[PDB]
């Protein structure tokens, strides 16, 4: 009974129109497969969209909203028809009804159209999103709301190439501020999350978060009781210490390194190579870094790691002990010697990654100094000659 | 140096 539906939504019985719209809704958000293509072939779209501005008839408005949002959940191509049926500014307009839930459906619709690519998100932004969005931030918001807002912002921050506008990730980030204050889980592991894509944008997006002044709530939910959020805070504190020393010294200044013998010790290999990561990149630092994660007693663990761990970590923990090697005092190597990293650091030598076993064998060297692939082979010839020889 | 994390649509259905 589709097109009877179409029909029936293109009447101005509002009865009948609306009973026929909330038939499409229901046909659309039920069945795994929906009827997303045949319905938009049917012509349903500009009827619904027409229907969105029908401020006299609020719920017909909301269930137009409904319909609209399950239909832009499928493919790109279905959600770009959305965007082609002049829904987003009818959204936009609605984000200012009297009424709560046409502004929350609009949110949710606009959050499943900005999600969709980088292309949609900066139309959406350039039609002024950010602001009536983030001004629904209350403590009274019901946590439903609030939660469909975050993600919301999550999907803005989300895409890397374009990035987002600056003057978007500068409206975003004292939202962010606020709710990284949040109980909520959820809330949270958004909120986290959508920081995290802002730091894996670049360097002066990592210094615009730093100067925000969250990093400091940020390290501490890297011990926080929920997996989710530890390992979003996980990613983005690795994020930000791919940067400059700086950054990296600015993250190292919140006592990070102390939640890091459970996240090494973690049962999840997950964890432990996305911890062996970020250790990786402190030990590509300073001295006084690789000092500080001596310190932190983190380097006999992550041996521990590159001798019985995951492949995956223990070609991150590779990376970290050759990154120590060359960016290490004598002291410093003579540590690593002392905590047997020699036959672990060796045994990787078989493997087939070319990338990995050229890390060994520079980390080897570069010891023994401070004592296929062209490079490899030069390496071991250079080693052999100057060492076996 | 330093290394970053290798590269790795996000809509929602209301039922």
């Amino acid at each position: 009974s589709l097109e009877a539906i179409v029909q029936n939504a293109s009447s101005d019985n509002q009865g009948i129109q609306l009973s026929a719209v909330q038939a499409a809704r229901k046909l659309l958000s039920s069945d795994r497969n929906p009827p997303i293509d045949d319905l938009i072939k049917s012509g349903i779209l500009p009827i619904l969209v027409h229907c969105l501005e029908r401020d006299d008839n609020p719920s017909l408005q909301f269930e137009a909203a409904w319909a609209l949002t399950n239909i832009a959940s499928g493919t790109s191509e279905q959600t770009q028809a959305v965007v082609q049926s002049n829904a987003v500014p009818l959204f936009l307009r609605l984000l200012h009804s009297p009424h709560q839930n046409v502004c929350e459906q609009a949110v949710w619709a606009l959050g499943n159209i900005i999600g969709d690519g980088p292309q949609c998100r900066d139309y959406v932004i350039s039609l002024g999103v950010v602001k009536p969005l983030l001004s629904f931030i209350s403590p009274s918001i019901p946590i439903t709301f609030l939660r469909n807002v975050t993600w919301v912002m999550v999907n803005l921050c989300r895409h890397k190439d374009p990035p987002p506008p600056m003057e978007t990730i500068q409206e975003i980030l004292p939202a962010l501020c606020v709710l990284i204050h949040h109980t909520d889980v959820n809330i949270l592991v958004d909120t986290v999350w959508a920081l995290s894509y802002l730091t894996d944008a670049g360097n002066e997006q990592i210094q615009m978060v730093i100067d925000s002044g969250i990093v400091p709530h940020l390290v501490p939910l890297l011990s926080h009781q929920e997996v989710k959020v530890q390992t979003a805070a996980l990613r983005a504190v690795g994020n930000i210490v791919t940067g400059t020393d700086e950054q990296t010294q600015v993250v190292l200044n919140c006592d990070a390194l102390s939640h890091f013998p459970a996240l090494l010790t973690h049962p999840k290999e997950k964890i432990n190579k996305e911890a062996v990561w970020f250790l990786s990149n402190i030990t590509a630092g300073n001295q006084q870094q690789v000092q500080a994660v001596i310190d932190a007693n983190l380097v006999p663990m992550i041996i521990h790691l590159l001798d019985k761990g995951d492949f995956g970590t223990q070609k991150e923990a590779a990376w970290a002990i050759s990154n120590l090697t060359i960016s290490g005092r004598k002291d410093q190597v003579a540590y690593l010697i002392q905590q047997n990293v020699i036959p672990p650091f060796c045994n990787l030598l078989t493997v087939k990654d070319a990338q990995v076993v050229q890390v060994v064998l520079d980390g080897l060297s570069n010891i023994l100094k401070m004592a296929e692939n062209e490079d490899i082979y030069k390496l071991a010839y250079e080693i052999i000659d100057q060492f076996f020889s | 140096r330093k290394r970053s994390h290798s590269p790795t649509r996000y809509v929602k259905r209301r039922f």
